[PDB]
């Protein structure tokens, strides 16, 4: 018998990036090819199977910094940080190999479905 | 506010 | 020129809630008249004025335990607690004077709306 | 997906 207020994930998740971009509570540093990207543990668990598979792990989810394999480009991984954070995502002709590779790294799976989508649109 |  | 996925902030939510169930990367106890409530900092600032005043300050923002008013009522917190991590609210005839109270002590305005308005229709 |  509940009654659901619809804007709430939303505004949820709007603070949730205006704490990432003040750097408020933010828990780890994410490195990627030198390039580091500062966010919070649970909101990288909750967009991706990668971090959650990390971040569940006894020894791993007390690490302050996260090396990512240095075949993941750090304009992907900003683009899926971004998308993490806002549901938004800046998928470009130039951009859009790096991005699928990235997520399917990062096991984003509906990010990788449109990738494969709009990839089979332009062949 | 709905009736989810 | 960005694309955006509708369910995504509903999906990150429910995922939030997940980590709640499981107690994975909690990182404060709200204490409500002796009743303990396990959450995640950055989830309780998103949906609470009163939160986010707390642990945007200095000293606070590293307390592992907050306390709440004596007058808090534990099961209108549960209830409110409920609703951050879900966008629902089991607000019923028993329970609405304690839930709106509770929201208008956490500053959370739409839940104190939505309880000012059925409170109004009942008179 | 839409267009936002
Ligand atoms: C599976 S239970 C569960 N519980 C809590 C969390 Cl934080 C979580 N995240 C997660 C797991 C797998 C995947 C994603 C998020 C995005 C994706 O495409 N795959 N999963
Ligand atoms: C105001 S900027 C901002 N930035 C980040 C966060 Cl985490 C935040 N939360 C917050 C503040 C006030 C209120 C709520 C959440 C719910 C409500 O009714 N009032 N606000
Ligand atoms: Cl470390
Ligand atoms: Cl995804
Ligand atoms: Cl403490
Ligand atoms: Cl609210």
């Amino acid at each position: 018998s509940c009654i659901q207020f619809t804007r709430h994930a939303s505004d949820v998740l709007l603070n949730l990036n205006r704490l990432r971009s003040r750097d408020i509570l933010t828990d780890v540093v994410i490195v990627v090819s030198r390039e580091q990207f500062r966010a919070h543990k649970t909101v990288l668990m909750a967009c991706s199977g990668l971090f959650y598979s990390i971040f569940t792990d006894q020894l791993k989810c007390n690490l302050s910094v996260i090396n990512l394999d240095p075949e993941i480009n750090p304009e992907g991984f900003c683009i899926l940080l971004d998308f993490m954070y806002t549901s938004r995502l800046n998928l470009r002709e130039g951009n859009i190999m790096a991005v699928m590779a990235t997520a399917m790294y990062l096991q984003m799976e509906h990010v990788v479905d449109t990738c494969r989508k709009f990839i089979k649109a332009s062949e | 506010w709905v009736i989810p």
